[PDB]
């Protein structure tokens, strides 16, 4: 068939067109792999030290109103 | 311009439009219809259009006739009715893919399956 122009040919992408057990078998190795590097991208994109301060602030923030609170507190009592 | 000793050259643009235009005239005027209710003769349309391109000789003027007919497939399909008539008729193919056109091969013509049958007797010594 295809030793002429009149023939049927294949192209480019009739792999995943067709939609049988090797056009399914691919959209699930592209996924199970790439979700994986949805982990490692993401995993170091939290080691920005900024972003560790800011938090070391807020924490400290936070622990300041509860000494605040305990202040208060003693003020009564006392 | 070939009667004359001169040269020529033509392009229908296109040919797979004037098969659609007499088919219409065909089935309006109850003639019995074929394949793809195409007429019987439809062969008989294109043959005497581009037989009339020849390469005279000296003793009638020397003139030429080159036709360059434009045909469009569907879906890349040349087996079709009228991508083989015009097919048996002409000589060779340029056959433009879409595939090699993103591809970034600009002009997209595949060299596997264009042919040209008057072959190298048509090129320069250089070339």
């Amino acid at each position: 068939s295809s030793d002429t122009p009149e023939g049927v040919r294949s192209g480019a992408g009739a792999v995943r067109d067709a939609g049988g057990a090797f056009g399914k078998k691919e959209q699930a190795d592209e996924e199970r792999y790439f979700r994986a590097r949805a982990r490692e991208q993401l995993a170091a994109l939290k080691k920005h030290h900024e972003n560790e301060i800011s938090h070391h602030v807020k924490e400290i923030e936070r622990l300041q109103k509860e000494i605040e609170r305990h202040k208060q507190s003693i003020k009564k009592l006392k | 311009f070939r009667d004359n000793g001169k040269h020529a050259l033509i392009i229908y643009d296109d040919l797979s439009k004037q098969a659609v235009a007499y088919r219409q005239m065909s089935l309006l005027l109850r003639r019995p219809p074929g394949r793809e209710a195409y007429p019987g003769d439809v062969f008989y349309l294109h043959s005497r259009l581009l037989e009339r391109a020849a390469k005279m000789n000296d003793a009638f003027g020397g003139g030429s006739l080159t036709a360059l007919p434009v045909i469009e497939t569907q879906a890349g399909d040349v087996s079709a009715y009228i991508p083989t008539n015009v097919i048996s008729i002409t000589d060779g193919q340029i056959f433009l893919e879409t595939e090699l056109f993103y591809k970034g091969i600009r002009p997209a013509i595949n060299v596997g399956l264009s042919v040209s049958r008057v072959g190298s007797a048509a090129q320069t010594r250089a070339m």
